Protein backbone atom coordinates (compact mmCIF):
# COMPACT_ATOMS: atom_id res chain seq x y z
CA UNK A 1 0.00 0.00 0.00
CA UNK A 2 1.05 3.56 -0.76
CA UNK A 3 1.15 6.19 2.00
CA UNK A 4 -1.16 9.16 0.65
CA UNK A 5 -0.18 12.10 2.82
CA UNK A 6 -1.59 15.74 2.54
CA UNK A 7 0.99 17.97 4.21
CA UNK A 8 -1.57 20.69 5.26
CA UNK A 9 -4.37 19.34 7.69
CA UNK A 10 -6.64 22.81 8.00
CA UNK A 11 -6.53 25.48 5.60
CA UNK A 12 -7.49 29.29 5.72
CA UNK A 13 -8.13 31.70 2.70
CA UNK A 14 -10.63 34.35 2.14
CA UNK A 15 -13.64 34.31 -0.50
CA UNK A 16 -12.53 35.31 -4.01
CA UNK A 17 -9.14 33.78 -3.26
CA UNK A 18 -7.09 30.97 -4.77
CA UNK A 19 -6.62 27.73 -2.83
CA UNK A 20 -4.47 25.41 -3.80
CA UNK A 21 -4.58 21.76 -2.07
CA UNK A 22 -1.66 19.58 -2.46
CA UNK A 23 -0.91 15.76 -2.33
CA UNK A 24 2.18 13.08 -1.85
CA UNK A 25 2.43 10.01 -2.33
CA UNK A 26 5.30 7.59 -1.37
CA UNK A 27 5.77 5.95 -4.91
CA UNK A 28 5.12 7.07 -8.69
CA UNK A 29 1.35 6.34 -9.41
CA UNK A 30 1.70 7.86 -13.06
CA UNK A 31 -0.83 10.34 -12.85
CA UNK A 32 -3.59 7.65 -11.51
CA UNK A 33 -4.77 10.34 -8.91
CA UNK A 34 -8.41 11.45 -8.11
CA UNK A 35 -10.17 14.30 -5.93
CA UNK A 36 -12.78 14.23 -3.77
CA UNK A 37 -14.93 16.40 -1.85
CA UNK A 38 -16.93 15.68 1.73
CA UNK A 39 -19.38 18.93 2.53
CA UNK A 40 -19.94 19.41 6.50
CA UNK A 41 -23.35 17.04 5.82
CA UNK A 42 -20.84 14.24 5.57
CA UNK A 43 -21.49 13.68 1.57
CA UNK A 44 -18.76 12.70 -0.86
CA UNK A 45 -18.83 13.85 -4.05
CA UNK A 46 -16.09 13.15 -7.29
CA UNK A 47 -14.49 16.46 -8.12
CA UNK A 48 -10.98 15.99 -10.22
CA UNK A 49 -10.61 11.79 -11.64
CA UNK A 50 -6.89 11.25 -13.66
CA UNK A 51 -5.38 14.10 -11.94
CA UNK A 52 -7.51 16.60 -14.05
CA UNK A 53 -10.36 15.61 -16.27
CA UNK A 54 -13.25 17.43 -14.41
CA UNK A 55 -15.83 15.14 -13.79
CA UNK A 56 -19.88 15.48 -14.93
CA UNK A 57 -21.12 18.11 -13.04
CA UNK A 58 -17.87 19.87 -11.16
CA UNK A 59 -17.58 23.87 -12.06
CA UNK A 60 -14.72 24.92 -14.04
CA UNK A 61 -12.94 26.86 -11.35
CA UNK A 62 -11.66 23.83 -9.73
CA UNK A 63 -8.58 22.35 -11.32
CA UNK A 64 -6.02 19.43 -10.77
CA UNK A 65 -2.63 19.08 -11.88
CA UNK A 66 0.82 17.00 -10.70
CA UNK A 67 2.86 14.12 -11.87
CA UNK A 68 4.32 11.28 -10.51
CA UNK A 69 4.55 11.55 -6.94
CA UNK A 70 3.39 14.77 -6.65
CA UNK A 71 -0.30 16.12 -7.08
CA UNK A 72 -2.45 19.33 -6.41
CA UNK A 73 -6.03 20.62 -6.10
CA UNK A 74 -6.74 23.76 -7.36
CA UNK A 75 -9.98 26.24 -6.74
CA UNK A 76 -9.74 30.08 -8.48
CA UNK A 77 -12.88 31.55 -7.54
CA UNK A 78 -13.18 30.49 -3.71
CA UNK A 79 -16.97 30.53 -3.47
CA UNK A 80 -18.82 29.63 -0.05
CA UNK A 81 -19.97 26.03 -1.06
CA UNK A 82 -16.27 25.04 -1.28
CA UNK A 83 -15.78 25.00 2.26
CA UNK A 84 -15.08 21.34 2.84
CA UNK A 85 -12.61 18.52 3.03
CA UNK A 86 -10.83 17.29 0.01
CA UNK A 87 -9.36 13.89 -0.43
CA UNK A 88 -6.88 12.49 -2.98
CA UNK A 89 -7.07 8.91 -3.88
CA UNK A 90 -4.46 6.50 -5.92
CA UNK A 91 -5.61 4.15 -8.03
CA UNK A 92 -2.10 3.03 -9.62
CA UNK A 93 -1.54 -0.59 -7.76
CA UNK A 94 -4.21 -1.75 -5.43
CA UNK A 95 -5.32 -1.53 -2.63
CA UNK A 96 -6.46 2.21 -3.12
CA UNK A 97 -5.54 5.05 -0.17
CA UNK A 98 -7.46 7.66 0.46
CA UNK A 99 -5.31 11.06 1.57
CA UNK A 100 -5.65 12.26 5.02
CA UNK A 101 -7.88 14.99 3.93
CA UNK A 102 -7.53 18.66 3.84
CA UNK A 103 -10.25 21.09 6.05
CA UNK A 104 -11.19 23.86 3.90
CA UNK A 105 -11.99 27.26 5.97
CA UNK A 106 -12.94 31.06 5.98
CA UNK A 107 -10.57 33.48 6.77
CA UNK A 108 -12.03 36.23 8.41
CA UNK A 109 -11.46 39.63 11.29
CA UNK A 110 -10.49 38.41 14.43
CA UNK A 111 -13.46 38.19 17.24
CA UNK A 112 -13.46 38.33 21.11
CA UNK A 113 -15.24 35.22 22.07
CA UNK A 114 -18.52 36.01 24.19
CA UNK A 115 -18.16 34.22 27.46
CA UNK A 116 -21.05 33.38 29.63
CA UNK A 117 -21.40 31.03 32.98
CA UNK A 118 -24.44 29.27 33.69
CA UNK A 119 -25.47 27.59 37.42
CA UNK A 120 -26.55 23.98 37.44
CA UNK A 121 -29.96 23.74 37.17
CA UNK A 122 -32.55 23.43 40.11
CA UNK A 123 -33.71 20.56 38.56
CA UNK A 124 -30.32 18.65 37.99
CA UNK A 125 -29.79 19.45 41.64
CA UNK A 126 -32.81 17.84 42.67
CA UNK A 127 -31.41 14.66 40.47
CA UNK A 128 -28.33 14.59 42.43
CA UNK A 129 -26.26 16.62 39.12
CA UNK A 130 -24.88 19.67 38.98
CA UNK A 131 -23.32 20.43 35.64
CA UNK A 132 -21.69 23.84 35.48
CA UNK A 133 -21.84 25.14 31.87
CA UNK A 134 -19.51 27.32 30.24
CA UNK A 135 -20.05 28.93 26.82
CA UNK A 136 -17.44 30.41 24.56
CA UNK A 137 -19.31 31.82 21.69
CA UNK A 138 -18.78 34.02 18.33
CA UNK A 139 -14.52 34.44 18.04
CA UNK A 140 -12.29 34.27 15.87
CA UNK A 141 -8.92 32.57 15.21
CA UNK A 142 -10.10 29.03 16.20
CA UNK A 143 -7.38 28.91 18.47
CA UNK A 144 -8.06 28.78 22.05
CA UNK A 145 -7.63 27.71 25.30
CA UNK A 146 -9.90 27.38 28.58
CA UNK A 147 -9.06 26.80 32.64
CA UNK A 148 -11.04 25.94 35.15
CA UNK A 149 -10.06 28.24 38.05
CA UNK A 150 -12.04 26.40 41.35
CA UNK A 151 -11.35 28.17 44.68
CA UNK A 152 -8.33 29.83 43.07
CA UNK A 153 -6.98 26.47 42.03
CA UNK A 154 -6.87 25.37 38.55
CA UNK A 155 -9.29 22.18 37.78
CA UNK A 156 -7.74 20.05 35.15
CA UNK A 157 -10.40 16.49 35.22
CA UNK A 158 -13.79 16.55 34.81
CA UNK A 159 -14.11 19.06 31.96
CA UNK A 160 -16.06 18.34 29.23
CA UNK A 161 -15.37 19.88 26.15
CA UNK A 162 -17.26 20.73 22.75
CA UNK A 163 -16.44 22.45 19.83
CA UNK A 164 -18.16 23.40 16.58
CA UNK A 165 -16.84 23.37 13.13
CA UNK A 166 -16.67 27.06 11.51
CA UNK A 167 -20.07 28.47 10.93
CA UNK A 168 -21.98 29.06 8.25
CA UNK A 169 -23.07 32.19 8.51
CA UNK A 170 -20.34 34.25 10.40
CA UNK A 171 -17.31 32.39 9.87
CA UNK A 172 -17.09 32.37 13.66
CA UNK A 173 -16.03 29.50 16.14
CA UNK A 174 -17.61 28.47 19.43
CA UNK A 175 -17.06 26.24 22.27
CA UNK A 176 -18.82 24.52 25.04
CA UNK A 177 -16.97 23.86 28.09
CA UNK A 178 -18.54 22.07 30.87
CA UNK A 179 -17.91 21.44 34.54
CA UNK A 180 -19.74 17.91 34.92
CA UNK A 181 -19.86 16.46 39.09
CA UNK A 182 -22.13 15.62 41.00
CA UNK A 183 -23.87 17.88 43.56
CA UNK A 184 -22.19 16.88 47.27
CA UNK A 185 -19.07 18.08 44.65
CA UNK A 186 -20.89 20.99 44.06
CA UNK A 187 -21.30 22.35 47.52
CA UNK A 188 -17.71 21.10 48.54
CA UNK A 189 -16.55 24.52 47.28
CA UNK A 190 -17.84 28.32 46.36
CA UNK A 191 -15.78 29.97 43.84
CA UNK A 192 -16.30 28.80 40.01
CA UNK A 193 -14.77 30.70 37.63
CA UNK A 194 -14.00 30.15 33.82
CA UNK A 195 -10.90 31.74 31.87
CA UNK A 196 -10.96 32.36 28.30
CA UNK A 197 -7.44 32.79 26.96
CA UNK A 198 -7.63 34.23 23.25
CA UNK A 199 -5.23 35.61 20.71
CA UNK A 200 -7.40 38.63 20.67
CA UNK A 201 -6.59 39.63 24.45
CA UNK A 202 -3.15 39.72 25.99
CA UNK A 203 -5.46 39.07 29.49
CA UNK A 204 -8.03 35.86 29.17
CA UNK A 205 -11.58 36.70 29.59
CA UNK A 206 -13.02 36.14 32.80
CA UNK A 207 -16.92 34.73 34.04
CA UNK A 208 -17.43 33.43 37.28
CA UNK A 209 -20.31 33.36 40.28
CA UNK A 210 -21.12 31.78 43.31
CA UNK A 211 -23.94 30.24 45.40
CA UNK A 212 -23.91 32.13 48.41
CA UNK B 1 -31.31 7.67 -11.38
CA UNK B 2 -27.95 6.05 -10.43
CA UNK B 3 -28.62 5.67 -7.02
CA UNK B 4 -27.30 3.79 -3.90
CA UNK B 5 -29.41 2.68 -0.91
CA UNK B 6 -27.75 1.39 2.22
CA UNK B 7 -29.64 0.20 5.45
CA UNK B 8 -30.50 2.71 8.65
CA UNK B 9 -28.19 3.19 11.67
CA UNK B 10 -26.82 0.14 13.55
CA UNK B 11 -26.74 0.00 17.38
CA UNK B 12 -24.63 -3.57 18.58
CA UNK B 13 -22.55 -4.52 21.43
CA UNK B 14 -19.08 -5.20 21.21
CA UNK B 15 -18.52 -8.93 20.13
CA UNK B 16 -21.49 -8.82 17.61
CA UNK B 17 -22.34 -8.98 14.35
CA UNK B 18 -23.45 -6.25 11.92
CA UNK B 19 -24.95 -6.46 8.57
CA UNK B 20 -24.85 -3.40 5.69
CA UNK B 21 -26.82 -3.17 2.49
CA UNK B 22 -26.34 -1.56 -0.65
CA UNK B 23 -29.50 -1.45 -3.09
CA UNK B 24 -28.16 -0.78 -6.85
CA UNK B 25 -30.76 0.70 -8.88
CA UNK B 26 -30.40 2.63 -12.27
CA UNK B 27 -28.50 1.05 -13.97
CA UNK B 28 -27.42 -2.44 -14.65
CA UNK B 29 -25.73 -3.91 -11.76
CA UNK B 30 -23.62 -6.68 -13.11
CA UNK B 31 -21.70 -3.81 -15.06
CA UNK B 32 -20.01 -2.48 -12.35
CA UNK B 33 -18.71 -2.95 -8.66
CA UNK B 34 -19.46 -1.80 -5.59
CA UNK B 35 -16.76 -0.50 -3.31
CA UNK B 36 -16.48 0.12 0.55
CA UNK B 37 -15.42 2.87 2.63
CA UNK B 38 -14.96 3.31 6.43
CA UNK B 39 -14.83 6.56 7.90
CA UNK B 40 -14.59 6.81 12.02
CA UNK B 41 -16.05 9.77 13.68
CA UNK B 42 -13.71 13.09 12.80
CA UNK B 43 -11.22 11.18 10.86
CA UNK B 44 -10.72 10.41 7.15
CA UNK B 45 -11.90 8.62 4.64
CA UNK B 46 -10.24 4.41 4.66
CA UNK B 47 -10.82 2.42 1.58
CA UNK B 48 -11.77 -0.66 2.77
CA UNK B 49 -12.12 -2.61 -0.69
CA UNK B 50 -14.24 -3.69 -3.50
CA UNK B 51 -16.23 -6.60 -4.30
CA UNK B 52 -17.07 -7.74 -8.19
CA UNK B 53 -20.38 -8.25 -9.16
CA UNK B 54 -20.00 -10.87 -11.48
CA UNK B 55 -17.50 -13.56 -9.59
CA UNK B 56 -18.62 -11.98 -6.59
CA UNK B 57 -14.83 -12.37 -5.43
CA UNK B 58 -13.80 -8.94 -3.10
CA UNK B 59 -10.15 -7.14 -2.34
CA UNK B 60 -9.95 -6.25 0.54
CA UNK B 61 -7.50 -3.70 1.99
CA UNK B 62 -4.23 -4.21 4.19
CA UNK B 63 -6.43 -3.80 8.26
CA UNK B 64 -9.78 -5.54 7.07
CA UNK B 65 -9.10 -8.91 6.67
CA UNK B 66 -10.48 -11.55 8.90
CA UNK B 67 -13.72 -10.20 10.31
CA UNK B 68 -14.67 -8.11 7.40
CA UNK B 69 -17.08 -10.36 4.02
CA UNK B 70 -18.03 -8.43 1.25
CA UNK B 71 -20.97 -10.63 -0.24
CA UNK B 72 -23.89 -9.75 -2.67
CA UNK B 73 -27.60 -11.16 -4.00
CA UNK B 74 -27.16 -10.84 -7.94
CA UNK B 75 -31.22 -11.43 -7.96
CA UNK B 76 -31.82 -7.95 -5.50
CA UNK B 77 -29.00 -5.79 -7.06
CA UNK B 78 -27.90 -5.19 -3.17
CA UNK B 79 -24.40 -5.65 -1.94
CA UNK B 80 -23.56 -6.56 1.37
CA UNK B 81 -20.53 -5.75 4.01
CA UNK B 82 -20.62 -7.95 6.98
CA UNK B 83 -18.35 -7.61 10.14
CA UNK B 84 -18.42 -9.84 12.67
CA UNK B 85 -16.81 -9.62 16.32
CA UNK B 86 -17.64 -6.35 16.64
CA UNK B 87 -15.18 -3.76 18.67
CA UNK B 88 -15.05 -0.48 19.44
CA UNK B 89 -12.85 1.04 16.68
CA UNK B 90 -15.78 -0.59 14.68
CA UNK B 91 -17.63 2.98 15.65
CA UNK B 92 -18.04 4.25 12.07
CA UNK B 93 -19.65 5.19 9.19
CA UNK B 94 -19.46 2.61 5.93
CA UNK B 95 -20.01 4.24 2.93
CA UNK B 96 -21.03 2.27 -0.54
CA UNK B 97 -19.71 3.73 -3.95
CA UNK B 98 -20.21 2.01 -7.20
CA UNK B 99 -17.00 1.80 -9.41
CA UNK B 100 -16.41 2.93 -12.17
CA UNK B 101 -13.41 3.56 -15.08
CA UNK B 102 -10.56 5.32 -13.97
CA UNK B 103 -10.56 3.69 -10.10
CA UNK B 104 -12.92 6.42 -9.71
CA UNK B 105 -15.16 6.43 -6.75
CA UNK B 106 -19.04 7.84 -8.21
CA UNK B 107 -22.33 7.98 -6.79
CA UNK B 108 -21.94 7.79 -3.19
CA UNK B 109 -24.55 5.91 -0.47
CA UNK B 110 -25.70 8.05 1.97
CA UNK B 111 -23.74 5.77 4.23
CA UNK B 112 -25.07 3.72 7.19
CA UNK B 113 -23.93 4.21 10.91
CA UNK B 114 -22.61 1.41 13.16
CA UNK B 115 -22.50 2.06 16.69
CA UNK B 116 -20.97 -0.46 19.25
CA UNK B 117 -21.45 0.24 22.72
CA UNK B 118 -22.59 -2.02 25.74
CA UNK B 119 -24.95 1.58 26.59
CA UNK B 120 -28.60 0.79 27.24
CA UNK B 121 -30.89 2.90 25.48
CA UNK B 122 -31.47 6.50 27.81
CA UNK B 123 -33.40 8.93 27.32
CA UNK B 124 -32.19 12.33 28.02
CA UNK B 125 -32.00 14.75 30.67
CA UNK B 126 -33.04 18.36 29.23
CA UNK B 127 -32.28 21.13 31.62
CA UNK B 128 -32.92 25.13 31.50
CA UNK B 129 -29.75 26.73 31.36
CA UNK B 130 -30.44 30.48 32.59
CA UNK B 131 -28.02 33.12 33.93
CA UNK B 132 -27.33 34.38 37.02
CA UNK B 133 -29.67 37.20 37.71
CA UNK B 134 -26.55 39.89 37.31
CA UNK B 135 -26.82 43.22 32.52
CA UNK B 136 -26.03 43.99 28.73
CA UNK B 137 -27.31 44.82 25.23
CA UNK B 138 -28.35 40.90 24.78
CA UNK B 139 -29.03 37.83 26.56
CA UNK B 140 -27.25 33.95 26.11
CA UNK B 141 -29.59 31.41 27.04
CA UNK B 142 -28.65 27.53 27.15
CA UNK B 143 -30.21 24.08 27.25
CA UNK B 144 -28.53 21.19 28.94
CA UNK B 145 -28.79 17.69 27.38
CA UNK B 146 -27.48 15.13 29.48
CA UNK B 147 -26.80 11.38 29.31
CA UNK B 148 -28.64 9.92 26.46
CA UNK B 149 -28.33 7.08 23.93
CA UNK B 150 -27.97 6.76 21.14
CA UNK B 151 -27.60 9.31 18.72
CA UNK B 152 -29.23 11.61 17.42
CA UNK B 153 -31.79 14.01 19.21
CA UNK B 154 -33.00 17.28 17.74
CA UNK B 155 -33.10 20.46 19.52
CA UNK B 156 -35.06 23.29 18.34
CA UNK B 157 -36.09 26.86 20.12
CA UNK B 158 -39.77 27.79 20.06
CA UNK B 159 -40.60 25.08 17.65
CA UNK B 160 -37.96 26.14 15.10
CA UNK B 161 -38.89 29.84 14.97
CA UNK B 162 -35.89 31.06 17.15
CA UNK B 163 -33.58 30.09 14.46
CA UNK B 164 -30.69 33.32 14.53
CA UNK B 165 -28.04 33.36 17.25
CA UNK B 166 -27.87 29.68 18.00
CA UNK B 167 -24.98 27.60 18.46
CA UNK B 168 -25.72 23.75 18.77
CA UNK B 169 -22.84 21.91 19.97
CA UNK B 170 -21.60 18.46 18.89
CA UNK B 171 -22.55 15.35 21.33
CA UNK B 172 -19.54 14.51 23.29
CA UNK B 173 -19.25 10.63 24.97
CA UNK B 174 -18.94 10.81 28.83
CA UNK B 175 -19.40 6.89 30.20
CA UNK B 176 -20.51 5.54 27.47
CA UNK B 177 -23.69 8.36 27.32
CA UNK B 178 -23.77 11.40 24.56
CA UNK B 179 -24.02 14.85 26.54
CA UNK B 180 -25.45 18.02 24.43
CA UNK B 181 -25.61 21.81 24.52
CA UNK B 182 -26.92 24.30 23.07
CA UNK B 183 -26.64 28.21 23.69
CA UNK B 184 -29.75 30.64 22.29
CA UNK B 185 -28.74 34.56 22.68
CA UNK B 186 -31.30 37.31 22.30
CA UNK B 187 -31.87 40.85 23.05
CA UNK B 188 -32.54 41.62 26.71
CA UNK B 189 -36.36 43.24 25.44
CA UNK B 190 -37.19 39.70 24.73
CA UNK B 191 -36.35 37.27 27.41
CA UNK B 192 -37.98 37.10 29.78
CA UNK B 193 -40.47 39.32 28.17
CA UNK B 194 -41.29 36.77 25.65
CA UNK B 195 -40.95 32.57 26.37
CA UNK B 196 -38.24 30.42 24.99
CA UNK B 197 -38.67 26.96 25.19
CA UNK B 198 -36.05 24.40 24.67
CA UNK B 199 -37.67 21.42 22.38
CA UNK B 200 -35.64 18.74 22.52
CA UNK B 201 -36.73 14.87 20.95
CA UNK B 202 -34.35 11.33 21.30
CA UNK B 203 -36.55 9.65 18.97
CA UNK B 204 -34.77 6.65 20.08
CA UNK B 205 -36.84 6.69 23.68
CA UNK B 206 -39.76 8.06 22.30
CA UNK B 207 -39.44 11.12 24.23
CA UNK B 208 -40.06 14.78 23.33
CA UNK B 209 -39.38 17.38 26.18
CA UNK B 210 -40.26 21.01 26.10
CA UNK B 211 -38.15 23.35 28.56
CA UNK B 212 -39.33 26.85 29.20
CA UNK B 213 -36.00 29.32 30.52
CA UNK B 214 -37.13 30.51 33.66
CA UNK B 215 -35.10 33.41 35.62
CA UNK B 216 -33.36 32.34 38.57
CA UNK B 217 -35.89 33.12 41.56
Amino acid sequence: DIQMTQTTSSLSASLGDRVTISCSASQGISNYLNWYQQKPDGTVKLLIFYTSTLYSGVPSRFSGSGSGTDYSLTISNLEPEDIATYYCQQYSRFPYVFGGGTKLEIKRADAAPTVSIFPPSSEQLTSGGASVVCFLNNFYPKDINVKWKIDGSERQNGVLNSWTDQDSKDSTYSMSSTLTLTKDEYERHNSYTCEATHKTSTSPIVKSFNRN
Amino acid sequence: QIQLVQSGPELKKPGETVKISCKASGYTFTNYGINWVKQAPGKGLKWMGWINTITEEPTFAEEFTGRFAFSLETSASTAYLQINNLKNEDTATYFCARGSEFGRLVYWGQGASVTVSSAKTTAPSVYPLAPVCGTGSSVTLGCLVKGYFPEPVTLTWNSGSLSSGVHTFPAVLQSDLYTLSSSVTVTSSTWPSQSITCNVAHPASSTKVDKKIEPRG
